[PDB]
């Protein structure tokens, strides 16, 4: 049982933390994570976020998001999925990065993925955004126009309410 | 018709549980910290 | 029978105290702070 670090993670520097855990990680690394994300605490949070954006890289397994996302994840799935959407064609990563800007309201850095990002399915993404509703939700009007399913959008927008929707 | 009275009060308690779920939907709002992007 | 559909209410209502209750038994996790000791 060499994995203890939990206790010592709040005196040691998380620089040369990282740099022992990006080596000599021969499988190893998961237990670790999953060994700090058991003593979850608010002080030792975003470090296993940063911990997280090293080994991506080489082996982007969904067994460490999905137990991430099996708890709380406020916006750390969000802050750690902020910089691979870019650099990806993955529509699952998009749209779990969709949902996590759904968790905490981070809706202004999304419809700007929605126009440049073209490798995803806007049908369950379309959903998913009636389905969650934001209450000022306007990246809608932006998706649908830039795949041209604005035909529904004018009808669903009719039938909830139409107040500046359409104006805007 | 006291039990009914007591019916009265779990519904009240079911509003205040109503209203304690709109606070857990309006807490993103406050999860959406800028300093946690540093 | 309305009645029935309230006592299912109230064991809602328990089932959410019990969630409750989990949050309680995690609230110590969160209590140990690190940086209290500053």
């Amino acid at each position: 049982d060499i994995k203890r670090a939990v206790v010592h993670t709040h005196l040691l520097n998380p620089e040369w933390l990282v740099n022992y855990f990006g080596s000599l990680s021969v499988e190893d690394s998961l237990e670790c994570l999953r060994a700090m994300l058991s003593a979850n605490i608010r002080q030792n949070l975003q470090i296993c976020v940063q911990v997280a954006s090293k080994y991506h890289e080489q082996l982007s397994t969904q067994s460490l998001i999905e137990l991430f996302e099996s708890f709380k994840s406020f916006e750390g799935l969000f802050y750690f999925l902020g910089s691979i959407v870019n650099f990806s064609q993955d529509p699952d990563v998009h749209f779990k990065y969709i949902q996590a800007a759904c968790k905490t309201g981070q809706i202004k850095e999304v419809e700007r993925i929605c126009r440049e990002s073209n490798c995803y399915d806007p049908e369950r993404v379309k959903n998913f955004l009636k389905e969650a509703k934001l209450t000022d939700q306007l990246p809608l009007i932006i998706v649908c126009d830039r795949f041209d399913f604005v035909h529904d959008l004018v009808l669903y927008l009719y039938r909830n309410n139409l107040q500046k929707y359409i104006e805007i | 018709k006291e039990y009914l009275t007591k019916v009265d009060k779990l519904d009240a308690s079911e509003s205040l549980r109503k209203e304690e779920e709109q606070a857990t939907e309006t807490q993103p709002i406050v999860y959406g910290q800028p300093q946690l992007m540093l």
